[PDB]
């Protein structure tokens, strides 16, 4: 919980495309049967992650 | 919500039931009258409404 001990290697960070994670319900609202256009923050579709 | 942004399915304020909520009744009142020098009578429609 303090200064370190050294011995900290440092891994290559590989590269990965998100395909389609990170969307979420925006607003706590119930609609049926709908195709709703939305602008709010994501993920963009097939973005590199760490 | 729902296609006109209208109330069509309702979280119960209390227990978890599912509950339904139309707005007002109403109608369109169409009247069928003859001539005002031949009668008085008037018969009234009830526009799609049983
Ligand atoms: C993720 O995307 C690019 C190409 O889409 C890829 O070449 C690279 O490894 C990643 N981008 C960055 C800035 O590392
Ligand atoms: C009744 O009034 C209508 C409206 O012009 C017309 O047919 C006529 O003046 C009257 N008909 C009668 C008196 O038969």
């Amino acid at each position: 919980q303090c200064v370190n001990l050294t011995t900290r290697t440092q891994l290559p960070p590989a590269y990965t495309n998100s395909f389609t994670r990170g969307v979420y319900y925006p607003d706590k609202v119930f609609r049926s049967s709908v195709l709703h256009s939305t602008q709010d923050l994501f993920l963009p579709f097939f973005s590199n992650v760490t | 919500r729902d296609i006109a942004d209208t109330t069509d399915a309702v979280r119960d304020p209390q227990t978890l039931e599912i509950l339904d909520i139309t707005p007002c009744s109403f109608g369109g009142v169409s009247v069928i009258t003859p001539g005002t020098n031949t009668s008085n009578q008037v018969a009234v429609l009830y526009q799609g409404v049983n």
